[PDB]
């Protein structure tokens, strides 16, 4: 299957500290791997997987002061922003990016990600041919001009195509990661005439699962409730569906379970 | 503006029996800024040391956080996460459904 | 293997 | 030198 990797940066400000606070987290197949957090004692990145442990001290040294380049270049953008949006000072304001690298079944580079986001909102994102820039703020074009003149997408492109690609290979290797827990499922019954179905999938990984309700091969959206996919902490999801039915008449309707895990759909009814 | 306003969930890790212990979870999510309360209650009491964890963030931006602890149901106790957050003027309280 | 912005 |  297809692999990814991505490192999640944050730098906050705020009135009553006198400097930001930087955060970044690596993903590797959207599974956090590594983190950095300048509120620790003393700043480094660590493994956040046992399988990182593997790597040598000059690895963690290398990351370390990247993660310290990051987190000064952070501060410096966060101040030039202040000035962009003719912000003044006593309030509290965020920078975030998202950087990384999608691959085929094939190991193959598919796509590079680089985005970056002020108060939480676009600001400007490297456009997937990477060497042009997206920036839809006036605010941003002042960036965008600069970056265009300067070459900052060809800087960024040899990471994407480059090291991203050759470090994931490698991340992969060391975790050969591949695991999916197939959901496990049940419906409830609730007598609310009527009683309410409730449709339950578990201990499922990845997140990503649909959950459908049948009446008659109709699915049915007249009112079918659902909550967002949630983690139970233990490194899987839940997730449950329900629809609104008329007594008695139970055994009318079935729940399928969607999820790449599964050797194919669930499908369930109340028993 | 620019505050997002957090979304939240009840809910135990396993499922619930009445005098087995449990992990009751508040999931926390769609919120920005990325400061945030969580108090997880327990007959309005608080909870004394309630696990959380570390700051990340989804790929529309906003924030989310899980927190979690340990408990042990029974047919009369009542669980509820309550959150404080600036895109809120007064903190919103959830109460645990042992069916949802 | 984090990246490194471009100063 | 940041955005920028």
């Amino acid at each position: 299957g297809p692999h990814s990797m991505r490192y999640f940066e944050t730098a906050v400000s705020r009135p009553g500290l006198e400097e930001p606070r930087y955060i970044s987290v690596g993903y590797v197949d959207n599974k956090e791997f590594v983190r950095f957090d300048s509120d620790a004692e003393n700043p480094r990145y660590e493994p956040r997987a046992p399988w990182m442990e593997q790597e040598g001290p000059e690895y963690w040294e290398r990351e370390t002061q990247k993660a310290k380049g990051q987190e000064q270049w952070f501060r410096v953008s966060l101040r030039n922003l202040l000035g962009y949006y003719n912000q003044s000072a006593g309030g509290s304001h965020t920078l975030q990016q998202m950087s990384g690298c999608d691959l085929g079944s094939d190991w193959r580079l598919l796509r590079g990600y680089l985005q970056f986001a002020y108060e939480g909102r676009d600001y400007i994102a490297l456009n997937e041919d990477l060497k042009t820039w997206t920036a839809a703020d006036m605010a941003a074009q002042i960036t965008r001009r600069k970056w265009e003149q300067s070459g900052a997408a060809e800087h960024y492109k040899a990471y994407l195509e480059g090291e991203c690609v050759e470090w994931l290979h490698r991340y992969l290797k060391n975790g050969n990661l591949l695991r999916t827990d197939s959901p496990k499922a049940h419906v409830t019954h609730h007598p609310r005439g009527e009683v309410t179905l409730r449709c339950w999938a578990l201990g499922f990984y990845p997140a990503d699962i649909t959950l459908t309700w049948q009446l008659n091969g109709e699915e049915l959206t007249q009112d079918m409730e659902l909550v967002e996919t949630r983690p139970a902490g233990d490194g899987t999801f839940q997730k449950w569906a329900s629809v609104v039915v008329p007594l008695g008449k139970e055994q009318n309707y079935t729940c399928r379970v969607y999820h790449e895990g599964l050797p194919e759909p669930l499908t369930l009814r109340w028993e | 503006g620019i505050q997002k306003t957090p979304q939240i969930q009840v809910y135990s890790r396993h499922p619930p029996e009445n005098g087995k212990p449990n992990i009751l979870n508040c999931y926390v999510t769609q919120f920005h800024p990325p400061h945030i309360e969580i108090q997880m209650l327990k007959n309005g009491k608080k909870i004394p040391k309630v696990e959380m964890s570390d700051m990340s963030f989804s790929k529309d931006w906003s924030f989310y956080i899980l927190a979690h602890t340990e408990f042990t149901p029974t047919e009369t106790d009542t669980y509820a996460c309550r959150v404080k957050h600036d895109s809120m003027a007064e903190p919103k309280t959830v109460y645990w459904d042992r069916d949802m | 293997f984090a990246p490194g912005n471009y100063p | 030198g940041g955005l920028s």
